[PDB]
């Protein structure tokens, strides 16, 4: 019924500027569509029941994320600010 | 040329940069100065993770001032509920109560980096002709391509092209 969408780094603070391994997931019982929402160049790099692993590159400055996925039909969200200091 | 009524509806998600979503502001404004005092009408509705009609065909009726309809949007920065946008179009903003004239044909020029985080069908746009105009580093990934496909009308060579050189619309001036 009610569940939460985890995004793991949970608001990262890192430097320089490479790059990040983001894991959305999910104890929803079949959960559908994870989808990882960021102005940053992704790829999808892993997947399993209930969660999705990607890979965000040219991590130049701060930017928000945000990971959605239907649990019970319903639309759910996780977020997760990465700082990013020079 | 018959009447059109025309949607802008722009993607407001968190994966479009502040410096996009406002090239994306400009650009309608643009599109709706070259398209004054012709048989086209407009109304504008932002979307992300919920929809909203940021000015309807009655409003572009009176004020007739683009850049006076779109001054006050303000970023929503939330997921990008694409085919749900589509849906609110077709039936919350074709509306004869809005200011929408049934003889018009329904043109929808969507601007977005493609990419959708919901799901669905279209079925109820079906009567609606549906431009795509990207923008975004994610407008040419796999994914979104496959993904605008479902959304623009075919063939996707006349419907779809990019926000800087828009040469897909210039069809709609003829
Ligand atoms: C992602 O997180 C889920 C939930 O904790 C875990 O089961 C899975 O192994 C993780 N995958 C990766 C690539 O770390
Ligand atoms: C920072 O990220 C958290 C997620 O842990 C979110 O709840 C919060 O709203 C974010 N802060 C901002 C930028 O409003
Ligand atoms: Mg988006």
């Amino acid at each position: 019924q009610e569940f939460l969408l985890r995004v793991e780094p949970q608001n990262p603070v890192l430097s320089a500027g490479g790059s990040l391994f983001v894991n959305c997931s999910t104890d929803c019982p079949s959960s559908e569509k994870i989808a990882l929402e960021t102005s940053l160049s992704k790829e999808l790099v892993a997947s399993g029941m209930g969660w999705a692993a990607f890979n965000l590159s040219n991590v130049t400055g701060n930017s928000r994320i945000l990971c959605s996925v239907y649990c019970n039909g319903s639309q759910i969200t996780g977020s997760s600010n990465i700082t990013v200091y020079g | 040329m018959g009447n059109v009524d025309l949607v802008f509806l722009f993607d407001g998600s968190m994966s479009l940069q502040p410096d996009e979503f406002q090239k994306i502001l400009d650009f309608m404004k643009d599109v709706m100065k070259k398209l004054s005092n012709t048989s086209y009408q407009f109304a504008a509705v932002q979307f992300s993770t919920s929809y909203k009609t940021e000015f309807d065909f009655s409003d572009y009726v009176k004020w007739k001032d683009p850049d006076a309809l779109l001054k006050h949007v303000k970023h929503m920065l939330l997921l990008t509920n694409t085919f749900g946008a589509i849906n609110y179009v077709a039936t919350e903003v074709f509306r004869e109560e809005l200011g929408a004239r049934p003889d018009a044909t329904k043109v929808l020029i969507i601007i977005t980096d493609g990419e959708a985080t919901d799901s669905g069908n279209i079925d109820a746009a079906k009567d609606i002709i549906r431009y795509i105009i990207g923008i975004g580093k994610h407008f040419q990934t796999k994914e979104s391509q496959e993904t605008l496909h479902k959304f623009a009308s075919k063939p996707a060579s006349e419907f779809v092209c990019i926000l800087d050189t828009f040469e897909c619309l210039k069809d709609l001036f003829t």
